[PDB]
């Protein structure tokens, strides 16, 4: 592997190098915020309505409530990290019907009451990128109760116990928490952070963050033009490596990915037979008298419990992964969209 | 005799259950003919040794469009001794016997459709297994040497005979041209669409590609 | 669910409900013979273990409470299935080896063994899933001056496979000396018979030996019990009994694409999808029985005792049967809480942009709101 | 042992995910470093005179 | 005569995997940002590197930390001595003390106890009756080797999930720390720093 290309910088102490031109450059973070919240039920999942499976699970002990309890604080830890990262702005500001922002277009961004969910050009992409599985209650119980030439894994998944629920805020919620920090960046500036939002012109509060910068505000003034083709060419050409390469936000896609397949191996080991004559507990049953049916479900169901605490146990190391990535993208949002950051690449 | 060596191609895989699967990808270990492998392509004619040896499982085939071809003897031993199995084939009716009466005090007997059904090349496959005392038949039509593709092969035809098998030959009623393959245990890779029937399939041990696959 | 008697305000997953099945089917084919035990067991003379019979029973019913009639044993030793569940399911192919052994040679006849009938007289495979029955027959099968009838190999060059034969009767040379038939010092014949008196001690003695193995497949099924059977039943919450196994779902027909030799459906995680009825030659689905899950909305326990249920998931033409009012969410039914036309902040949170609170109207009821 | 691997072959899928985790995990230590030290775009060098 | 313990682990499945950068390629990537720093200053970090002299770079440290510029140039030669004098005494310092790399010795020394631990739960019967395979398979038929083998692999895989799941624990703690080190280099080593004890 190179390193990188080899370079030497002339040194000298009486030799400086100023720089007499600019560049404006627009460049993409993605960070993953929340993930899929999911329900367990271990009675569908270890027994499956067998009531003899049910007494020998209530004579096994209390580790359901348990992994239920988890559970449900990992889905309530979700909602909080999607309030936490995109809730920061006490009121829903609009911006005005002129949108003449001192040269900037900022029409990809701002919404367009054309789709019926209030989402901008950039978000369309961003949300057609992602091949969401697993998005809540789509299924209702209609197309799993119905006769399906090829059942799929959302319906294997969800007669054994497997629910996934849905998100406490909508994507229409969201887009209106970004319309409104839009708004309010582009009309007010870092004012809308502290207090009441106050009213700046664009062309003023981007020559306040060149002051912030170090740079003179006469540079803006006499170079507005060059400053808004710039920001307009590079918001196309983000629009355009979005449109083309489709491998950018293969962290969201991830996250889909490892649910997907966390919830798929889960189903799978309802197929192994732990040391058993037989995975199925009907057969076992109707195979065995009771002591021997006893054994063979006490060992099904000591195999099923530990995949299922290993399940749950992946879980909880991947929601305290995703909340340290939802703390980092709330500090980024709380820094760098309602105010300047002088911190070096942050 | 006249004796060649044609490439296996995937022309070996088989229905390994009764059980009706849909679009799931199934790993199965059982005897298969591995991909590529060696068949052995004889010639009969007659104006030459005709016993081959079993060796766990055998891969039939035939590319004569007319039926001359009537059966196959079986058996360790064909010196009327032991049980030696017998198919004789006329266009009406199949007939399976166990005794030890060759080719001119009965076990089993067996009348059931004739496994030519059809009378383009017609290229007609077998598959003999003989594990845990069933004599497994596989078979399957295929109108197009060995092409290139996938033929899945149905257990149509089983024997409760329980013997021992060895030594096996074909009958004639000269210009016979057949194939013969071997099976060996393997593991596969099958592949269900959404009609429930056998498309594609990855031998496991051919190269590492096909490993990475399954 | 707590396990306490003070309940807080939020919204609990409290359990789970079920549609209970109604009705029980039962699908057997239609099969009407008697399986011959009586003849395998009622028998004059049996045979020798290095020559065992094999009975093939099939297109019969079997019923396997009239076998402690025929013989004076003490109990079955099943492996894989139990001697009081055999007539509660049922097979296609049964079969019934009789043979001819010692006492001290009973124990060779069990899966795994290893030993001297288990090698190279009688080899039964490890996946073994049938019963042995063995009692004594020391009146039968002994004489004052000899029974040299029954015989039994000690020389073999290699070990047995499972349920395979050899009655062949050749020298066995195991010197470096040829002979091909001459009985020297270094050729000897395998086939010796016992010497059995009847002034021997327990052990020694001569017991008949029954095998039956079973083959539990998804062939169709020849060899079943004596069980009636039950006119179909479609789009109901029933319990099925196809073939020998159990279970509740819902039964409807099918546009499925079975081969006449496949009988059974399958899921990934192995379960039954459909099954083929025995009597007519029909695929039907298995679907189960509708569930989900139930939860409830509640304000303080010092509050209010209203309670809002909500069932997670369905749509409210789906409920079986709270409440009074009934409310659409994309989360599910939300039966209990009205629904009004403002909007306020979230106070118990339940999804999809909906939330519950407990308010006045003018009279204290729950309401939920976008 | 042939026949502790057939018991474990009959036993589950545990394995695969165990082998799954430690990958991720090497392959996130591959990322700590490289996210850690590879900062720079180019090699630079120090001038002979110092 | 006397075999270690990377042997035992490596015999019975236990490997370690090579990093895919060398320390090689680390001292050139810490030489690379150490020419940037002291040559060019923080401008390496935003675009391409501007060379000046390090008193300029020195005086712009100074009008960052709130001092006025004329500070350095009339007590030049006193920084500099001091600067020496204080890369002397870290010097001293890791020459004297090797207590000071206790975090990394602690990782290598959490590591290699989680290794020999894992060997070490190979000894251990499970409450069968020998912790050795070979034993079970000699002494006893087809069906009570069947349950023995089966008591062992449910405690060797009990074993191996503990390691994992600890395993799992550590590299979430070290990714963390990981992320502070990447932040600290971001914003002290490219730039100058205005937070407090950071
Ligand atoms: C702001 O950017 C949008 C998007 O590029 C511009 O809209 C384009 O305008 C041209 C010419 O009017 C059309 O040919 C394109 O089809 C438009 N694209 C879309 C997506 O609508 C818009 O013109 C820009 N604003 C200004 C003031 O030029
Ligand atoms: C600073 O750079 C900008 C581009 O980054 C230069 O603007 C270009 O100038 C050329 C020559 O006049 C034009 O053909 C281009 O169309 C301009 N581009 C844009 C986007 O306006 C600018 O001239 C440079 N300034 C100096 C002093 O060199
Ligand atoms: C089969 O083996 C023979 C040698 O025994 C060889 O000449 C021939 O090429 C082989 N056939 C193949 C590889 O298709
Ligand atoms: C009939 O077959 C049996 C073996 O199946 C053999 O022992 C017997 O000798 C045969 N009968 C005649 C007359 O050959
Ligand atoms: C079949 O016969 C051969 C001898 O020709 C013998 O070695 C073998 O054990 C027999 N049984 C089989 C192959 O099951
Ligand atoms: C399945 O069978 C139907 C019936 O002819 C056919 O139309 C369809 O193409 C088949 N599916 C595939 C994948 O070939
Ligand atoms: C098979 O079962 C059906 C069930 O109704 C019955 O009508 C039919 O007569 C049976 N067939 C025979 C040959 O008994
Ligand atoms: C068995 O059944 C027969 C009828 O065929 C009967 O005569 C006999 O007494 C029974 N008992 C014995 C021990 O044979
Ligand atoms: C519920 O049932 C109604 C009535 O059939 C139907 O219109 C609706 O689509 C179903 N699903 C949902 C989610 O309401």
């Amino acid at each position: 592997m190179s390193l990188g290309a080899e370079n030497s910088v002339a040194y000298s102490n009486n030799s400086i190098a100023i720089p007499t031109n600019f560049t404006i450059s627009v460049t993409t973070e993605i960070l993953p915020v929340s993930m899929t919240k999911t329900s367990v039920d271990c009675t569908m999942y270890i027994c499956g309505d067998s009531t003899e499976c049910s007494n020998l699970l209530l004579q096994y002990g209390s580790f359901c409530t348990q992994l239920k309890r988890a559970l449900t604080g990992i889905a309530v830890e979700q909602d909080k990290n999607t309030q936490e990262v995109f809730a920061q702005v006490k009121q829903i500001y609009k911006t005005p019907p002129i949108k003449y922002f001192g040269g900037f277009n900022f029409s990809q961004i701002l919404p367009d009451p054309s789709k019926p969910s209030k989402r901008s050009f950039i978000e369309d992409l961003l949300f057609n990128k992602v091949t969401l599985a697993d998005a809540g209650f789509i299924k209702q119980y209609g197309d799993c109760l119905g006769d399906i030439a090829a059942r799929d894994l959302i319906c294997a998944q969800k007669f054994n116990g497997l629910t996934v629920l849905p998100p406490l805020l909508t994507d229409e919620m969201i887009a209106q928490y970004t319309s409104a920090l839009l708004a309010g960046t582009i009309t007010s500036g870092w004012t809308f952070g502290a207090g009441a939002a106050l009213q700046i012109p664009f062309a003023m509060q981007m020559a306040y963050r060149f002051n912030g910068i170090g740079v003179t505000q006469n540079v803006l003034y006499e170079n507005q033009k060059l400053i808004a083709n710039q920001f307009n060419s590079a918001i196309g050409k983000i629009q355009d490596s979005l449109s083309s390469t489709a491998s950018a936000l293969g962290k969201l896609q991830d996250v889909v990915n490892h649910n997907a397949q966390a919830l798929n191996t889960l189903v799978k080991q309802l197929s192994s037979k732990f040391g058993a004559i037989s995975s199925v507990l009907n057969d076992i049953l109707s195979r065995l008298d009771k002591v021997e049916a006893e054994v063979q479900i006490d060992r099904l169901i000591t195999g099923r419990l530990q995949s299922l605490q290993t399940y749950v146990t992946q879980q909880l190391i991947r929601a305290a992964e995703i909340r340290a990535s939802a703390n980092l993208a709330a500090t980024k949002m709380s820094e760098c969209v309602l105010g300047q950051s002088k911190r070096v690449d942050f | 005799r006249t004796q060649s060596y044609t490439n296996s191609f995937t022309r070996g895989v088989y229905y390994p259950d009764k059980v009706f699967r849909s679009s799931v990808l199934h790993s199965t270990q059982d005897l298969f003919l591995p991909f590529f492998s060696n068949v052995t392509w004889f010639h009969a004619i007659h104006v030459d040794n005709p016993a081959l040896p079993f060796n766990d499982g055998v891969y039939f085939a035939s590319t004569e469009k007319s039926n001359i071809i009537r059966g196959w003897i079986f058996g360790t031993t064909l010196d009327s001794k032991t049980q030696s199995l017998l198919i004789v084939n006329n266009a009406t009716n199949v007939v399976i016997k166990v005794c030890e009466f060759q080719f001119c005090n009965c076990t089993f007997e067996y009348v059931s459709q004739p496994f030519l059904m059809d009378l383009f090349k017609n290229l007609r496959e077998f598959v003999f297994k003989n594990i845990d005392g069933y004599f497994k038949i596989y078979s399957k039509h295929t109108p197009i040497d060995l092409p290139q593709g996938f033929s899945a092969l149905e257990p149509l035809v089983d024997l409760p005979i329980g013997i021992n098998i060895t030594r096996f030959q074909t009958l004639l009623a000269g210009a016979a041209a057949y194939y013969v393959g071997y099976l060996q245990p393997r593991t596969f890779l099958l592949k269900y669409n959404e009609n429930g029937t056998i498309t594609d399939a990855v031998d496991c041990a051919l190269d590492p590609l096909s490993e990475t696959k399954c | 669910t707590l396990k306490s008697f003070t309940v807080e305000k939020g919204i609990y997953q409290t359990s789970n409900f079920r549609v209970q099945p109604t009705e029980s089917i039962v699908r057997f084919p239609n099969i009407t013979n008697l399986c011959p035990f009586h003849e395998v067991f009622n028998a004059t003379t049996f045979a020798s273990v290095y020559a065992w019979n094999r009975k093939r029973i099939s297109n019969c019913v079997a019923d396997y409470s009239v076998i402690y009639n025929f013989a004076p044993f003490f109990a079955f030793k099943c492996y894989g299935v139990s001697p009081t569940k055999l007539n509660d399911l049922c097979f296609t192919n049964v079969y019934a080896d009789s043979f001819v052994i010692r006492g001290n040679e009973v124990s060779q006849i069990a899966p795994g063994q290893t030993g001297n009938i288990a090698d190279y007289n009688y080899k039964l495979p490890d996946d073994f899933t049938g019963c042995v029955i063995a009692w004594n027959s020391n009146k039968l099968d002994s004489k004052p001056s000899g029974n040299y009838n029954y015989l039994y190999r000690l020389f073999r060059k290699s070990k047995l496979k499972p349920f395979e034969r050899d009655i062949s009767t050749e020298i066995y040379q195991a010197g470096n000396r040829p002979c091909n038939g001459v009985a020297g010092p270094n050729c000897y014949s395998p086939l010796q018979s016992y010497g059995f008196r009847p002034t021997y001690g327990v052990g020694h003695q001569p017991y008949r030996v029954v095998v039956l193995s079973f083959e539990l497949l998804h062939a169709p099924a020849t060899v079943c019990g004596p069980k009636k059977s039950t006119n179909l039943v479609k789009n109901k919450c029933v319990n099925f009994n196809f073939n020998g196994l159990t279970g509740t779902g819902v039964l409807t027909e099918s546009n499925k694409k079975f081969l006449p030799f496949q009988q059974f459906g399958r899921d990934i995680a192995d379960t039954t999808d459909a099954v083929r009825d025995p009597q007519t030659l029909e695929i039907l689905d298995i679907t189960p029985c509708s569930f989900g899950g139930v939860s409830v909305i509640t304000p303080g326990t010092n509050t209010s005792n209203q309670v809002a249920v909500l069932y997670q998931g369905v749509n409210c033409t789906e409920v079986p049967v709270t409440g009074s009012n009934v409310f659409q969410t994309r989360a599910g039914c939300l039966i209990g809480a009205e629904y009004v036309n403002n909007s306020y902040e979230c106070d118990i949170p339940i999804g999809a942009g909906i939330c519950a609170s407990y308010q006045t109207q003018t009279s204290q009821s729950i309401i939920a709101y976008t």
